RNA sequence: AACUGAGAAAGC
RNA sequence: AUCUGCUUUCUCA
C-alpha cells in the first residue's frame, strides 16, 4: 500500500523507529542497555 | 498518529478506537482524550460518550474552570489546577486584547 | 530488528545526500523516489533472454552463504563469477548454477509454496476431481461476459480486501480502522494466528491474500456455463463448432444450482409450448436434463426455490410446487395473487425513461431478508401494506428497501437522485429492478425522505417504526410492525383443483441467460434447446440432408412434408404473434413455386422451416407479405426473403448457401435452369413475374401497397439492389 | 535516441 | 442481476 502524508521520510522514520523501540523495551524484547543506545541514537536522529 | 495508536493497541492487546485519540498511557494501558471547551464541562463530556461511551477514557477542561475527568481519577490536582491556571491565563488575555 | 534499523537509519543519515533525500522528501514523493531510474529500461525482453541465454554468467546471485555452496566450477562447467572483483561490483552465475542446484543443492521446506500458492493447489485438485463428458460437433453460439476467472469462498471488492490484507499482514501500519477492519474481523484474525508460523515475504502473502479474496471478472465468450469452475476450463469447454461437456470437481454452491436449474426449466417450457401436447414433451425433456452432473428432478426436489417454470416443470415431473421467489438478499413466498408482466417506460427520478417490468394486480408474499419475516401486499406499481416481524435493526432495514423495490412503488422510482447505471458499458441490458435494489441499499436516505411518514399505529399490536429502526411516534407510509396442491394442464398451465389457473407457460420470463452450471440433454435432439443461431442452423442442416426427399415430397405430396421435428423445434425461435403469418406466407410461396415451373431451391430451402405452424392469413384470405421473418433474439437473428441475411444467404455462383457463418454446398442439389430461374416468383406469395421493370406503373411498391393490389395488376418490385422486376398477381 | 490510449496476460 | 494498485510483453488505434 503506497504511504501517504505530507510530513518527511526521515519524520516518519523516526518516529516509526522510536514506537517499535519503546514496544520492543516494555515487552522484553530489546535490553535496556539496546533501549538507551536505541533512545540516544533517534535523539541524535 | 494512527501508527502509533495501532502500534500501542497491538502492544497492549486492546481493540483499535474506532478514533484518534490525544495521549497513550502506559499505567493505564488505555487511551486519554482532552477537549477544550468554554462552557459547562458536563455537557461536552456527555456529547462525547454519546458517540464513544466506553472507548477510552475522556478528559475536559473549560476556561471557566469547569472540568470532567473519567471514572478514573489518575492524575493529581497538581497538574489540573495548572492546566486550568493556564486556560483562565490564556482567555484573559484574549479577552483584553478583545480577540475572545 | 529496531536496533540495528535504527544503526542503518543512522549511517544513512551520515550521508548528506541521502540526509537531503529523507529530509525533502515526503512520505508521499516516497512512492516517486522508489520508481527513480536514470537508465531506461531495454523494451525487447524476449530478443534480451535468448541473447542472455547464450552467455555465461546472465543470473544474478544472492550474496550468503546459500549462493556460497554453488561450487565456482562443476566438471569444468564455471557456475558462477570469479570473486575477485567484490568491490561494489557484484556477483553473477550461469544458468548451469541453476541446474546444480536443483540437482546437488540443499533440500529446503516446500510448505512455503503450498501456503502461497493454494489457490493453484486448488485449481488443480479441481481439475484432477473432475469427469468429462463427450464433445459434440455443431454450431456454438457464444454471447461475451463478465465472468468471474477463478473461483472464490469469500469474495469481497478490492478496497475491502486490500484494507483486510493490511489488517492481516500489517496490523501497526493499517490506519483508520475502517468498516472491514469489523464486519471481517473473524477472518482477519483467522488469517492472522495461521499466518503467525510464516517467514515468507509480507508482499507475497499479501498476493496470495488478494489472489484468495479479489475477485478477477473479465469479458470471455461463454456458452451454457458462467460458474467459475467452468471459466477456468473454458479454453476445453467449447468452441465455435464444438463443445465439451465437462464436469468440475469439488463444492459448487446452490445458488449456481438454483440458476442454472431456473434456465433449464425456461428453455424446456420455451421449447415445449410450440410443440403439440406440450406437457408430455415437457416432461420427457426434463427427465433427461442434468444441471452440471445431477438429475434436473432432483435439482428441483432439493432446491427450495426457483421461478414460475421451475414450479411448472415440478407440476409436470409430480414434484410439489415452490411458489418462491428471490430477488436478491429477499426470498419471498407467493402467498396469494396474481399478475401479468408487462413492458413500462418508467419515469426515473433523474429524468430517465426506462423499459421496467412492472407487474399489476393485487399480490401477497411472506417476504424474509436476513433473519427479518413479514407479509409484503401489492398492487401495480404500489406498495399496499408492509407488515414487518421484529428482528435486528441491519435486517429489517434490509428488508424494508428491497420490499420497497420489489413493490415497484412510484416514489421509489421518483426517490432515484444520483448515479445510477441500467446499461453495462458494453450496452447489454442490466436488470433495472435489481441496479435499482442496489442503489437503494447503500443511499437509503433518500427513498425514506420520499417515502413519507404518516401516523405510527395505534391497535393493541401495531406499533410503527421510522429510519431509525425504532417503534418511533410517526411509521413509514404503508409500513406496519407486529410482534406476532395443484395441477398441470396440457398446455403447462398450474391449475388449482377449484379450476383457477395459478401459474402458466405464458408467465415464464422471456429472458433467455447463460446458466451459471451446465445444463445437459441426455437426448436425442439436445439441440432443440439451442439459441436462435444455434437451432436455425441445425434445421437448416437437417433441411439439406433431407433436401432430395423433401423436394420429392413436396412435388408428390401436398401437406405432410410442413410437419417435422425439426421445424417443431425451428417454431420455437419465432414470436407466437408472427409465427402463422410466417407459415401462411411462406407456404403461399412454395405452393406457388410448386404450381408452375418457377422451383428455386435455396427459396424453397430459406421458407420451408417457415410452413409448420398453422396459416393465420388475412382478414381477405390473402397471406400476409414480408420482406423479412424476424426470429427470436437478437436484431440481426432474421431471414430476408429477397436478399440474403446474417442467418441466410446464398451464392448462385458458386451454389453455396451460408447459414449462421458456415458455408454449406448445393451443388449435386440443384437444376442448371434454376440459375436462368427468376427469383421474382419466389418472394411474394401469390405473385409471378411478368416482365421486366416497366416505368409506367410507377415506382417500387412497399409490403403495404403490395398487400392491397387487386388481381392481376402488374407493380414494380426491387428484389434486391440493382434487381427490378414486374410482378402481377 | 521505444511516445499516447485501450484490451488481455504474467510478475511483484 | 457484476459491476462499482503499479511494471513489462503482444495486438489495436
Ligand atoms: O437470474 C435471473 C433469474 O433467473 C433469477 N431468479 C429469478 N428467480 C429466482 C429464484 N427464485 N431463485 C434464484 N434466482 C432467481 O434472477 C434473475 C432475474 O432475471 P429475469 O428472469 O429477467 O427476472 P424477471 O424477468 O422475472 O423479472 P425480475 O424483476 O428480475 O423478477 C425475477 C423474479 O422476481 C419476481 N418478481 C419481481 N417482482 C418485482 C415481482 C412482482 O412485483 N410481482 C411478482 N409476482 N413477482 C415479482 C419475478 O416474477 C421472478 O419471480
Ligand atoms: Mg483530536
Amino acid at each position: 500500500r503506497k504511504p501517504v502524508g505530507q510530513h518527511s521520510m526521515l519524520e516518519a522514520m523516526a518516529h516509526r523507529l522510536r514506537m517499535d523501540a519503546r514496544l520492543d523495551y516494555e515487552s522484553g524484547r530489546m535490553s535496556k542497555d539496546d533501549f538507551e543506545k536505541a533512545m540516544a541514537h533517534l535523539g541524535e536522529i | 498518529a494512527w501508527m502509533v495508536q495501532r502500534s500501542l493497541a497491538q502492544e497492549h492487546g486492546i481493540e483499535t478506537p474506532k478514533y484518534l485519540a490525544d495521549l497513550f498511557d502506559y499505567k493505564t494501558k488505555r487511551f486519554i482524550e482532552v477537549g477544550i471547551t468554554k462552557g459547562l464541562a458536563d455537557d461536552y463530556f456527555w456529547k462525547k460518550k454519546e458517540k464513544l461511551g466506553n472507548s477510552m477514557e475522556l478528559m475536559i477542561f473549560s476556561y471557566n474552570q469547569d472540568y470532567s475527568l473519567s471514572n478514573e481519577s489518575s492524575l493529581d490536582e497538581e497538574g489540573k489546577g495548572r492546566v486550568l491556571s493556564r486556560l483562565t491565563e490564556l482567555q484573559a488575555e484574549l479577552s483584553l486584547k478583545n480577540l475572545w | 530488528m529496531t536496533l540495528a534499523k535504527i544503526e542503518l537509519l543512522k549511517q544513512l543519515l551520515r550521508d548528506n545526500e541521502a540526509k537531503t533525500v529523507l529530509k525533502q522528501t515526503t512520505v508521499d514523493q516516497y512512492n516517486i523516489i522508489r520508481k527513480f531510474n536514470t537508465s531506461r529500461i531495454e523494451k525487447n525482453p524476449s530478443l534480451r533472454m535468448k541473447w542472455a541465454m547464450c552467455s555465461n554468467f546472465p543470473l544474478a546471485l544472492t550474496k550468503g552463504d546459500m549462493a556460497n555452496r554453488i561450487p565456482l566450477e562443476y566438471k569444468g562447467i564455471q557456475l558462477k563469477t570469479n570473486a575477485e572483483d567484490i568491490g561494489t561490483k557484484g556477483q553473477m552465475c550461469s544458468i548451469a548454477a541453476v541446474t546444480w542446484w536443483n540437482t546437488y543443492g540443499p533440500i529446503g521446506d516446500t510448505e512455503g509454496f503450498e501456503r502461497v500458492y493454494e489457490s493453484f493447489f486448488l485449481r488443480k485438485m479441481r481439475l484432477d476431481n473432475a469427469t468429462w463428458g463427450r464433445i459434440t460437433f455443431g454450431p456454438v453460439e457464444r454471447v461475451r461476459k463478465r465472468v468471474l476467472l477463478n473461483p472464490l469462498t469469500k469474495e469481497m471488492p478490492p478496497d475491502e480486501a486490500s484494507n483486510v490484507i493490511m489488517e492481516i499482514l500489517f496490523p501497526k501500519e493499517a490506519g483508520i480502522p475502517r468498516e472491514s477492519t469489523w464486519i471481517h474481523r473473524e477472518l482477519i484474525k483467522e488469517k492472522r494466528e495461521k499466518l503467525k508460523g510464516t517467514m515468507i515475504t509480507p508482499i507475497v502473502l499479501a498476493y496470495m491474500l488478494e489472489r484468495e479474496l479479489v475477485a478477477r471478472r473479465r469479458f470471455l465468450p461463454v456458452a451454457g456455463a458462467t460458474s467459475a469452475e467452468f471459466i477456468e476450463m473454458l479454453h476445453c469447454l467449447q468452441g465455435e463448432n464444438w463443445r465439451q461437456i465437462y464436469h468440475p470437481g469439488g463444492n459448487k454452491l446452490t445458488e449456481s444450482r438454483s440458476q442454472s436449474m431456473i434456465v433449464a426449466c425456461r428453455k424446456i417450457i420455451r421449447r415445449s409450448i410450440v410443440a403439440s401436447n406440450p406437457l408430455e414433451l415437457a416432461v420427457e425433456i426434463a427427465n433427461k436434463t442434468v444441471i452440471d452432473t445431477e438429475p434436473l428432478k432432483s435439482c428441483l426436489a432439493a432446491i427450495d426455490g426457483g421461478d414460475v417454470a421451475c414450479d411448472i416443470i415440478r407440476a409436470a415431473l409430480g414434484l410439489k410446487i415452490r411458489q418462491r421467489q428471490r430477488f436478491g438478499r429477499l426470498e419471498l413466498k407467493r402467498i396469494s395473487g396474481r399478475g401479468f408482466k408487462n413492458d413500462e417506460e418508467i419515469l426515473i427520478g433523474n429524468g430517465t425513461i426506462q423499459k421496467i417490468g412492472i407487474w399489476d394486480g393485487e399480490e401477497e408474499f411472506h417476504v424474509r431478508c436476513g433473519e427479518c419475516r413479514g407479509i409484503l401486499k401489492k398492487s401495480k406499481m404500489k406498495l399496499e401494506k408492509l407488515l414487518i416481524n421484529s428482528a435486528k435493526k441491519e435486517d429489517m432495514r434490509d428488508l424494508i428497501i428491497l420490499c420497497m423495490v420489489f413493490s415497484q412503488d412510484t416514489r421509489m422510482f421518483q426517490g432515484v437522485r444520483g448515479e445510477i447505471n441500467f446499461l453495462n458499458r458494453a450496452g447489454q441490458l442490466l436488470s433495472p429492478m435489481y441496479q435499482l435494489q442496489r442503489y437503494f441499499l447503500n443511499r437509503s436516505n433518500d427513498l425514506f425522505d420520499q417515502w413519507g411518514y404518516e401516523e405510527s399505529p395505534k391497535a393493541s399490536e401495531l406499533h410503527g417504526i421510522n429510519e431509525s429502526m425504532n417503534a418511533s411516534d410517526y411509521t413509514l407510509k404503508g409500513v406496519v410492525v407486529t410482534r406476532n396442491k395443484v395441477s398441470i394442464t396440457k398446455n403447462l398451465s398450474l391449475i388449482k383443483r377449484t379450476g383457477e389457473v395459478i401459474m402458466g407457460a405464458n408467465d415464464v420470463s422471456e429472458l433467455e441467460s447463460q446458466a451459471q452450471l451446465m445444463i445437459t440433454y441426455d437426448t436425442p435432439k439436445m439441440w432443440e434447446m439451442g439459441t436462435t443461431k444455434e437451432l436455425v442452423q441445425n434445421t437448416y442442416q437437417w433441411v439439406l440432408k433431407n433436401l432430395v426427399t423433401l423436394k420429392a415430397q413436396f412435388l408428390l405430396g401436398k401437406e405432410d412434408m410442413f410437419q417435422w421435428d425439426a421445424f417443431e423445434a425451428f417454431e420455437s425461435i419465432i414470436p407466437q404473434k408472427m409465427a402463422g403469418q410466417y407459415s401462411g406466407f411462406a407456404r403461399a410461396v412454395l405452393k406457388q413455386m410448386r404450381d408452375q415451373e418457377v422451383m428455386k431451391t435455396d427459396q424453397f430451402i430459406k421458407l420451408l422451416p417457415f410452413c409448420f405452424s398453422p396459416p393465420k392469413l388475412r382478414s381477405n384470405g390473402e397471406p400476409y407479405q414480408f420482406l423479412k421473418l424476424v426470429l427470436k433474439g437478437g436484431g440481426e437473428n432474421f431471414i430476408e426473403v429477397r436478399k440474403g441475411s446474417p442467418l441466410f444467404s446464398y451464392n448462385p455462383q458458386t451454389e453455396v448457401l451460408t447459414i449462421c457463418g458456415r458455408m454449406m454446398s448445393l451443388k449435386g442439389k440443384i437444376e442448371d435452369e434454376e440459375r436462368n430461374r427468376s427469383m421474382g416468383n419466389a418472394v411474394l406469395a401469390g405473385f409471378l413475374v411478368s416482365g421486366k421493370y416497366d416505368p409506367d406503373l410507377g415506382d417500387f411498391k412497399t409490403i403495404e401497397e403490395l398487400e392491397k393490389l387487386k388481381p392481376g395488376e402488374k407493380a414494380n418490385i426491387l428484389l434486391y439492389q440493382g434487381k427490378p422486376v414486374k410482378v402481377v398477381k
